């Protein structure tokens, strides 16, 4: 029977376990005068595991730009959140991480709310921004004299909206001038061509089944599916749609057709989730 | 892919791995001929860099990259759905670029989308797919696991998990018994169903308590609500 170990055996002393990480909030909402804030310690350091929020208040009718000075954080583990609205919905629009230069953030209201989410290891010196806000900093003036707007903002008089090809460095011409209107689905409805701005049909003079395909194409849909026509009631300066050698459509237009009607397709939905699996069939 | 069994050749065409690293992180689903539909949950703070980010078409087995039956392709540009908070793990869904166009082929096929008023009904079984962990504590480096859940109504999901609001905007399928889950290692995978002989893309994996847990199934996002979103730019 051992015994006789009348000795304080744990010689050791305990030390309390680094607990209670919690956060450590930092700055809070602030207006126009506010523009430099440090995180909590950004010339030095960041606490581990805390979360900050910042957010940037602005007149109504005006916009929030951000210019990170510096930007030295941690690896994909530490992120950076930004939000606009943070009443019913807001957007990320842009998330940051990594050290390096990032890009100026454009809020969309007149709110924007900077998050900052950190890990328990490799704390970096932190990051710092102003902000000096203005009348749609990241959206630019649209051009006067009947210019189109793109996208991205570029403007040009007419040198798109469907013609032989897209006149535009940009090219954000994504949107078509054929769609479906008054229709009953997706894949349903009357074809309406828009030589500018003018939304009309192309007519059935000499409608056949190859501009039926190459229409369903350019609508992102499949084959030709029960081409007929009902009965028509528009009355817009209507265009004729022709065969052609080539690949694409020419629109004549005209008014002074005969027998004019509203031509509906059913265009065939694109390729699917079809599995081409070989493997036998068990006679069961 | 817990308990899930090994698929055949050209199973499942419309599900694409994401290499950032040098190995597989997250799944992704082909849609367009350059674009695909991922979990935003796992590309967060990794979408600063897509030139890092390597995508891998029909990749059925793990142990071949550079076989000629998987084509290799990189990523371009990488796109968050702006309405997530990684808080509530809400619109946890994520598209992304490819830089080349990518052809069609019988082990390289896309995926449908849903359309408006298009809702499965629950009770109906819908398959799953991924390469993450069969066992929540091992590793997967073999062939593509598949499996098959049946949707459960968010009723009974926000009970057998009470920690989540899950609202409408969250689809939710597994079995009570448990042993099927797929929410553990690869979290990019789709939640498929068939609607029809042409098969349809219902969700996307998402957060999950823990895999065969007893009556603690899988979450999964309503593709249905984001149709609007992907087709804006999808072209
Ligand atoms: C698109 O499809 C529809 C069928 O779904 C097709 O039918 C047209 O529908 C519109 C309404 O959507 C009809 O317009 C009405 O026509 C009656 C006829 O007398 C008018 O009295 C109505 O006048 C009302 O609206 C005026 C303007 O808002 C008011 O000033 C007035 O006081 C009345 O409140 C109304 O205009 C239309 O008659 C039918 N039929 C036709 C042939 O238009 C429609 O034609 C399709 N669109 C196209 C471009 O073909
Ligand atoms: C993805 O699939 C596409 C096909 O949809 C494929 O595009 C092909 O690219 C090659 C190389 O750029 C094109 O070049 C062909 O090469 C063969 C070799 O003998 C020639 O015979 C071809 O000439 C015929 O085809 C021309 C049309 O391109 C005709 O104008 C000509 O008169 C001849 O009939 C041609 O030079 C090939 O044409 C396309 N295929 C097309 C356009 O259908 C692409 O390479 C695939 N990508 C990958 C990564 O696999
Ligand atoms: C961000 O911008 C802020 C607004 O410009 C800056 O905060 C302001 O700093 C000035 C510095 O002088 C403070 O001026 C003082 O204001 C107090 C106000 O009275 C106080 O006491 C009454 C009770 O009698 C109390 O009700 C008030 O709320 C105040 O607490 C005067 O008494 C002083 O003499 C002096 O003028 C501003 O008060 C202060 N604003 C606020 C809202 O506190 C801030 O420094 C900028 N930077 C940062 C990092 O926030
Ligand atoms: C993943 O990559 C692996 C490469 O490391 C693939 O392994 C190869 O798989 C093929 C089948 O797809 C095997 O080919 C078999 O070869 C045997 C015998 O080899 C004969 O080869 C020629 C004919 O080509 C003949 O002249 C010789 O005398 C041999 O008799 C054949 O009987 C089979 O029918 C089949 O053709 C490779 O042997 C195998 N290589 C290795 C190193 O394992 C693997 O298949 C890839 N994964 C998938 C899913 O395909
Ligand atoms: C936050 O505050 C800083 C304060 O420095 C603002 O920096 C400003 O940055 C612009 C550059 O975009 C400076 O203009 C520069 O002027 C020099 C003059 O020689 C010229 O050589 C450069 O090519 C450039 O045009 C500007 O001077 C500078 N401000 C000050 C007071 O020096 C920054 O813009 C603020 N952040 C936001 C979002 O407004
Ligand atoms: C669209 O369909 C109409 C159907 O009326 C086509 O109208 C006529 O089509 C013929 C095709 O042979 C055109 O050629 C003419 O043939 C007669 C045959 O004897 C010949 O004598 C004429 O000298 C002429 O070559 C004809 O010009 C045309 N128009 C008429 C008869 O007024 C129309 O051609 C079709 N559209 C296209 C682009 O094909
Ligand atoms: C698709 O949904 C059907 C629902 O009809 C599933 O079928 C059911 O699967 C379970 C097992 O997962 C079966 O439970 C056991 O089946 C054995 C053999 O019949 C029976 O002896 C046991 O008492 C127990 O019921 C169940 O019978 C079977 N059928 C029904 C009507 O519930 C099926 O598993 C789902 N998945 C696939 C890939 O089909
Ligand atoms: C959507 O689902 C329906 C079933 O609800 C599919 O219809 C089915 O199509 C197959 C393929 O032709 C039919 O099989 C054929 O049946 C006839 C007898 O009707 C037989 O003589 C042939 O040898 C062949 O086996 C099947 O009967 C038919 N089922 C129906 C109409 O109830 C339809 O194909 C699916 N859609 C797509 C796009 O796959
Ligand atoms: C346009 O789209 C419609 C979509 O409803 C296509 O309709 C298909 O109709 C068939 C019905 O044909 C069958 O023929 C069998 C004998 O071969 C007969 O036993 C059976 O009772 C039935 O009459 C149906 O099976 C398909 O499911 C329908 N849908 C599709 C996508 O095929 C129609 O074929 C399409 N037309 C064109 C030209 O594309
Ligand atoms: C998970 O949901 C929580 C819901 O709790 C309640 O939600 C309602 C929704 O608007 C809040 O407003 C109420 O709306 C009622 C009508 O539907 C009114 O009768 C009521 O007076 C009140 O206006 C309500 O404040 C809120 N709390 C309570 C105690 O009722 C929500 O609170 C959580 O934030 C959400 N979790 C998230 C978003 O992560």
């Amino acid at each position: 029977i051992c015994n006789g170990s009348l000795y304080p055996e744990p010689t050791l002393v305990p030390t309390p376990p680094p607990e209670l990480p919690t956060d450590c909030g930092g700055p809070f909402e602030l207006w126009e005068p506010n523009t430099t804030f440090s995180s909590t310690n950004f010339p030095n350091s960041y606490p581990n595991l805390a979360f900050c929020v910042w957010i940037l208040n602005a007149q109504k009718g005006k916009n929030i730009q951000l210019h990170f000075q510096e930007f030295d954080l941690a690896n994909i583990n530490d992120v950076v959140e930004i939000r606009d609205g943070e009443e019913a919905d807001s957007l990320l629009l842009a998330v940051y991480t990594g050290p390096g230069p990032v890009k100026d953030v454009f809020s969309t209201t007149n709110r924007m709310t900077v998050l900052l989410i950190t890990n328990d290891v490799l704390a970096r010196g932190g990051f710092k921004a102003n902000f000096t806000t203005g009348y749609h900093l990241g959206i630019p003036e649209p051009c006067k004299a009947d210019h189109f707007q793109c996208k991205n903002g570029e403007c040009v008089p007419l040198v798109n909206l469907c013609d032989g090809h897209l006149h535009c460095e940009d090219g954000s011409d994504e949107a078509d001038c054929v769609r479906f209107f008054n229709g009953t689905t997706n894949n349903n409805g009357l074809v309406r061509f828009r030589i500018q701005s003018i939304w009309h049909t192309a007519c059935a003079e000499n409608w056949t089944t190859q501009i039926s395909n190459d229409v369903c194409q350019l609508l992102g849909l499949g084959s030709g599916n029960s081409s007929k026509p009902i009965f028509p009631t528009d009355g817009g300066p209507f265009v004729k749609l022709n065969t052609a050698p080539d690949g694409h459509l020419i629109l004549t237009p005209s008014q002074q057709c005969l027998q004019d009607s509203l031509i509906r397709l059913q265009c065939n939905h694109k390729s699917c989730g079809k599995k081409l699996a070989a493997q036998d069939i068990t006679p069961k | 892919i817990v308990g899930g069994s090994n698929a055949k050749e050209g199973a499942w065409p419309w599900v694409v791995g994401l290499y950032y690293g040098g190995r597989l992180l997250c799944g992704a689903s082909l849609v367009s001929s350059d674009w695909l539909v991922s979990a935003a949950a796992c590309v967060y703070g990794r979408n600063l860099e897509p030139s890092k980010w390597t995508a891998i078409l029909g990749l059925h087995m793990k142990s071949n990259l550079t076989s000629p039956q998987t084509v290799p392709r990189l990523i371009d540009e990488i796109v968050i759905n702006p309405h997530y908070n990684r808080r509530r793990k809400d619109n946890a869904i994520a598209m992304m670029h490819l830089e080349f166009k990518v052809n069609y082929t019988d082990y390289i096929q896309p995926i449908c989308l849903p359309e408006e008023n298009q809702v499965f009904p629950p009770g109906r079984n819908c398959s799953i797919a991924g390469w993450g962990t069969v066992v929540y504590q091992g590793t997967t480096a073999n062939i593509l696991q598949e499996a098959d859940v049946p949707l459960l109504s968010n009723e009974r999901c926000q009970q057998q998990m009470p920690e989540y609001n899950i609202t409408e905007n969250m689809i939710c399928a597994g079995y009570e018994e448990g042993g099927i889950d797929s929410c553990q290692g690869d979290a990019g995978g789709p939640l498929m169903c068939q609607e029809n002989n042409r098969w349809f893309l219902a969700g996307v994996t998402s957060f999950g308590y823990k895999c065969a847990l007893p009556n603690r199934p899988g979450v999964y996002a309503r593709v249905s609500r984001f149709t609007e979103w992907i087709q804006s730019f999808l072209h």
